[PDB]
């Protein structure tokens, strides 16, 4: 506040895009019941993937 | 806070504004005062003497043009910022699951929209499955029922 | 950072004009002060004597015409310049994994 | 229930289901508790 007279009233600008990243990216990743799944290219090593 | 504190003093400057504008008081000059004629507020008899132009209404200030710019302002945030909005639709478990549940039209693909549904997720994940948790390790580490 | 601070000053600008335009000063002559009826704020017994002119509302200056533009443009960079949105549709991972 | 075109996803109409939903878990339900536990535990019908 430089100056009582001035009323310096912030602008949150930052904290809203953090926010408008931060809700898609855990709608991207924790958004299902798992976090993530192997997978292999073979029967010989699938008993292993689960 | 800020935005509710900012919010009152343009209303409060708005309000005095009006709580100015409706005393209505008029402009006089001291040869055109004839206070029985003035004071007797009837539809006919009042008497605008001097020159007929003795008299006028009080040149009150008008209002900020651009106030109702701050006041949009200030709602539109208030509407980004968090995950209200005036109209909008209400998120249900169904979509939280999965938002494209109603991926017909209920996109709900919005800002809002989503800010909420962030915190919601929060506080699921560390809320009531912590507390499910603890639930069961405790039933599961005394009594027998 | 520079664009929240921008936005600031605007702002700060905008209010400031507003918190001097509530105070509607009022602007007048000596020989008109009439201090009792003047104070007296009623709807009606005022007396603007002197020539009826001799008071006026004082000459605030006007709000700058071109601020809302740069509200917009700064709205819009910021709109554009990250992917945030103020109706935007959130993403979901199957539109990660495959836009189509 | 009407999701085709009642989405119902109005502010008003959220801000209203709350309360509603409130009186429910803080009224009704506790009522017919405390008649099934009072029914329960006295008279011969």
């Amino acid at each position: 506040p430089v100056t009582a007279g001035s009323s310096s009233w912030v602008d949150r600008t930052v904290w809203e895009s953090v926010n408008g990243t931060l809700q898609d990216i855990i709608n991207v990743f924790c958004s299902g019941d798992e976090a993530v799944t192997f997978v292999a290219d073979n029967q010989q090593d699938s008993d292993a993937a689960d | 806070k800020d935005i509710q504190d900012l919010r009152t003093a343009l209303v409060r400057g708005y309000i005095d504004n009006v709580n100015n504008a409706n005393y209505g008081r008029y402009k006089a000059l001291v040869g055109a005062y004839d206070r029985r004629s003035l004071l007797d507020n009837r539809p006919g008899g009042v008497v605008e003497m001097e020159r007929q132009d003795a008299i006028d209404l009080f040149p009150y200030h008008n209002l900020p043009q651009g106030i109702d710019g701050l006041l949009g302002m200030s709602e539109e945030l208030k509407e980004t910022r968090t995950g209200v909005t005036k109209l909008g639709m209400g998120i249900n478990p169904d979509v939280f699951k999965n938002d494209n549940a109603y991926a017909t039209v209920g996109l709900m693909m919005n800002a809002a929209q989503n800010r909420l549904r962030m915190v919601c997720r929060n506080i699921a994940h560390n809320g009531m499955v912590e507390l499910m948790r603890g639930i069961y390790n405790l039933i599961r580490e005394n009594g027998e029922v």
